[PDB]
RNA sequence: AUCUGCGCAUGGCUCAUUAAAUCAGACGUAAUCUGCCGCAAAAAUCUUGCGGCCGCAAAAUUGGAUAACUUGGCGAAACGCCAAGCUAAUACAUGAACCAACCGGGUGUUCUCCACGUGAGACGCCCAGCGAAUGAAUGACAGUAAAACCAAUGCCUUGCAGUAACACCCAGCAGUGUUGACUCAAUUCAUUCCGUGCGAAAGCCGGCUUGUU
């Protein structure tokens, strides 16, 4: 039982400083994974800059002034990971945590009846007792009665508000989809193909807009559209686009040299 | 008795200092339960009994939508079965 | 303490394992339940997690099933009569996993006789089966017509006493449940048994 | 509404194996009937002259008991004159099965 | 009258206690169909994944193996890997050779290495010393077996 | 102050041990345990007060402790100790019928029919909660076409077109868990659980409008 997480340990994304200090905040157990969520506290004080300071992020958790899928948590050790909606009521935040192309976390702004609809990634399939199909998604919710048609790959458009599913996009070929983990991270395409390996990972190949083909681990793709086009959720500027390194350094040296 | 007020026979005890004012203590009466204690505990009741029979609701629910599903197919490849059965049988009639 | 660890162990090699740490809780064991066939008594004994493990020291009754027919009753148990490890287990009327004991065959013979109408014990408290109303004569000759006993269980039955063996854990569950043995298995047994006797 | 103007009345529960088509008849006294069918679901489908007679015999035998049973009794959508038209087609067809049979 | 009961296999009963598979009751007078092979017995006999056949043998054999992964709980996961037979002298066991070259960096050449394993070959299968084996990682069977044969080259 | 709850298995330190060890990349655990934390679920349970087991009623008005404290203290001391008097808990123990469902299994020498029993229908009483144990059964299929006959059973009508299943009260209230794989998830039936499980903490705090919902 480890409680403390050194901040070389910690993860890079969270942008911490080396020489700030020795620790950082250790994500307390919940929705989503240690090393694949954002906590409470780096957001509303590395991110929103509304806390200077650990003692100020306290002072607004506590008071349940940041709420989480319209839940008001008081843990800044809370995992808040990718999907999740944060408001702040009293400043009117409603931003969604997000990826974007270089796979840093992003804070996408939303409106009203977007910040109501969540989109969750079902992992597992289990009867329960009574034979009550359940569904377990990617941030540890457990849906009591899913489409007769869910399975384990496909994401449900979850009413957080209301609490009941509205919708289901199934995993197949020409979906479009953004890579939730490894070298890809943040980029979205349209599944063109998906290698089954019996007892090992598949392997999906997706190309995104632009044309340009990647392949990825089926588990780090995330369905959020029938089409490249129409798309379920808002997504970060870049909309997934990797942009080549070489055009990206001479536009922002054109752009910095215009701003002078 | 019972239905008899407690708070009045509890034993208060004397404190008595220099001026200031004459003290009475008398412990918090605990184990002592008012309609409000009452309202809340039946509450508890009631709330168990909704969440149970709302849960018993979800579940015929899903029943329904599951079995109006299979009735659909059923009964559309019945009809596709009577088609092709009275093109058999249109041939049959007359030779 | 005891372990169940492979740093005691010699390596396929034939060397010796030069052991760098102090043993540890999480791969620790216990002493044996060694349970009798006596009156019931048992000890709980707390494992990891916080669960409970009944230790039984000694049992007498438990729930043995006729497997064939898909029912079971609890029943005294009379004897242990053999057991494959060691012959030792038996002369210590040790009751472990997979053990052949001897049961009380009165509530098998009585439901049996409320099933199907059949008594064995008057071809040769109790039930009576001409008792019975004759909607329940109808129910007996639908299910008498699809079933055959084995004349190994009913002369057993006869007897009072049936062969049965132990499918549960009485050191780690604290119940000896079992099952009768039916088939070649009985016929496998008895065999065994009758060299004893020669 | 298919059921108002309908002469077809379905009557639950009757037991066939309990009762006769006579005993179901004693009930259905009173109004002439063209046919009386009893099903394995413990209920009746009976065809009266009139519509008139039809709707007048659902208020006045319905919540009665019939043979120990509470008994309801309703306005059915089905037709005789269907039911009639239906089965002069299909007994041209089971001539033709037969005749295909020894062919 | 009196049901007739199965006799008892004595080529397979050598052991003290009797020999049975735990998945199926070979006792039950009307079996189900469900685990019945084509000699009318009762066999449970799964369908291990990854693409791999049940062997007639095991789908139709006399043989009770508490250990083999067609014919009971061990379930096979992890590596599949590949081997040559080198000793079989051990009962219901063999010894397989992993021969491979291995890349000395300093002197950009390769060098013959080998890798022993001990391995579980169920009575589906008889494999010969030099024979061409599958193997399939399961959980520890004993102090050096982890790994079942699935299929004999 | 002292009960109660939680933490103290982290952090810090050092590198003595240590070569099928440790460790690294890569994999498993379908061989397992897991407090905190996330999202869920929960219809077992005859209790209480009054009068004479019964009757009648019901916002269940549960019961013993025991610290701190006090009194008398012991000991050279001791992050040492007796003994007696108080007094609470979200400590400990106990315990909630009805409201309040659906659904199944076993039966009665039980009645009502119907036929002269695979009959039907009431009614009685014995069990039917989660988790656990043992035993059976599910946990699909996927390498063939036509008639007969008999028994039963549905219909059609008075011979088989046509026909989800199902002898009412539910005419679709699961014929369909999951995996690469399961003896797994879940379901049903039989019998069992003896503390070594299971309160609505018989809990607390606010609002208001101030409410036997
Ligand atoms: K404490
Ligand atoms: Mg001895
Ligand atoms: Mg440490
Ligand atoms: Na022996």
């Amino acid at each position: 039982a480890k409680k403390h997480l050194k901040r070389l340990y910690a993860p890079k994304d969270w942008m911490l400083s080396k020489l700030t200090g020795v620790f950082a905040p250790r994500p307390r157990p919940g929705p989503h994974k240690l090393r694949e969520c954002l906590p409470l506290l780096v957001i509303i004080r590395n991110r929103l800059k509304y806390a200077l300071n650990a003692r100020e992020g306290e002072m607004i958790l506590r008071q349940g002034l940041v709420h989480v899928d319209n839940h008001p948590r008081r843990d800044g050790k809370y995992p808040a990971g990718f999907m999740d909606v944060v408001e702040i009521p009293k400043t009117g935040d409603r931003f969604r945590l997000m990826y974007d192309v270089k796979g840093r976390f992003a804070l996408v702004n939303l409106s009203e009846a977007e910040a109501q609809i969540k989109l969750m990634k079902v992992v597992n399939l289990y009867t329960a007792t009574g034979r009550v199909p359940v569904a377990v998604t990617h941030d540890g919710h457990r849906i009591r009665y899913p489409d007769p048609h869910t399975s384990i790959g496909d994401t449900i458009v979850y009413n957080v508000k209301e609490k009941k599913c509205v919708d289901l996009i199934k995993n197949r070929q020409g979906k479009a989809v953004i890579v939730t983990g490894g070298a890809n991270r943040g980029r979205i395409g349209e599944i063109v193909k998906v290698e089954c390996h019996p007892g090992a990972f598949n392997i999906a190949h997706l190309k995104d807009a632009s044309g340009a083909e990647f392949a990825t681990r089926a588990a780090n793709i995330f369905v959020i559209g029938k089409d490249l086009n129409n798309l379920q959720v808002t997504v970060p500027k870049q909309q997934g686009l990797r942009m080549n390194v070489i055009q990206e350094r001479e536009e922002r040296l054109i752009a910095a040299e215009a701003r002078k | 008795s019972r239905t008899e007020d407690v708070r009045k026979y509890v034993v208060r005890r004397r404190v008595v200092k220099s001026g200031k004012k004459d003290r009475l203590k008398a412990p918090k009466i605990q184990r002592l339960i008012t309609p409000r204690v009452k309202a809340r505990r039946a509450k508890k009741a009631k709330d168990a009994i909704a969440k149970v029979r709302a849960s018993a609701a979800e579940r015929r629910e899903y029943l329904r939508l599951i079995a109006s599903n299979r009735r659909a197919l059923r009964q559309r490849d019945h009809s596709k079965k009577h088609t092709r059965k009275v093109h058999a049988q249109r041939a049959e009639v007359a030779a | 303490g005891i372990v169940r660890s492979r740093l005691h162990k010699r390596k396929i090699t034939g060397g010796k394992t030069k052991i760098h740490r102090k043993r540890m809780k999480a791969e620790l064991g216990r002493l044996p339940a060694n349970t009798r066939l006596g009156a019931r008594r048992v000890s709980p004994v707390r494992a990891r997690g916080g669960n409970f493990k009944i230790r039984a020291l000694r049992l007498d009754t438990g729930n043995f099933a006729w497997a064939s027919e898909a029912i079971a009753h609890r029943v005294r148990l009379l004897d242990v009569v053999y057991n494959a490890t060691s012959n030792e287990l038996v002369r210590t009327k040790t009751l472990v996993k997979n053990c052949i004991v001897a049961v009380d065959a009165a509530p098998f013979k009585r439901w049996y006789a409320k099933h199907y109408g059949i008594d064995l014990d008057a071809d040769k408290d109790k039930y009576d089966v001409n008792k019975a109303s004759p909607k329940l004569q109808r129910e007996w000759t639908r299910r008498r017509r699809n079933h055959r006993v084995e004349k190994a269980i009913a002369d057993q039955l006869r007897e009072g006493r049936v062969l049965a063996r132990i499918t549960s854990r009485p050191g780690q569950s604290g119940r000896a449940d079992g099952i009768l043995l039916e088939g070649a298995e009985l016929q496998f047994y008895l065999k065994r048994l009758e060299k004893k006797k020669k | 509404d298919a059921h108002e103007n309908s002469s077809c009345v379905f009557v639950s529960p009757i037991f066939r194996p309990s009762t006769t088509k006579a005993q179901v008849m004693e009930l259905f006294a009173g109004v002439k009937v063209q046919r009386l069918r009893m099903y394995r679901q413990n209920f009746a489908y009976a065809y009266l002259d009139s519509p008139a007679a039809a709707k007048k015999f659902v208020e006045e035998k319905n919540g009665t008991e019939f043979r120990g049973h509470t008994l309801r009794v309703a306005l059915s959508a089905r037709s005789l004159e269907k039911l009639r038209a239906r089965q002069e087609a299909a007994n041209v067809v089971i001539a033709a099965h037969r005749h295909y049979k020894t062919h | 009258q009196y049901y007739h009961a199965h006799a008892v296999d004595a080529t397979i009963q050598h052991e003290k206690a009797y020999q049975r598979q735990t998945a199926v009751n070979e006792n039950m007078h009307r079996p189900s169909r469900k685990h019945v092979n084509k000699s009318g017995h009762i066999r449970y006999s799964k369908k291990i994944g990854l693409g791999f056949k049940t062997p007639a043998k095991a789908l139709n054999g006399k043989y009770i193996d508490r250990k083999c992964p067609f014919t009971s709980n061990v379930v096979i996961r992890g590596r599949i890997l590949r081997g040559v037979v080198h000793s079989t002298k051990m009962h219901r066991t063999i010894i397989i050779r992993r021969n491979y070259l291995h890349f000395i960096k300093k002197y950009q050449r390769y060098q013959k290495r080998h890798k022993s394993l001990a391995v579980h070959c169920s009575p589906a299968f008889d494999p010969k010393q030099g024979d061409e084996v599958v193997i399939g990682q399961c959980r520890p069977l004993s102090k050096t077996i982890r790994y079942n044969v699935l299929e004999v080259v």
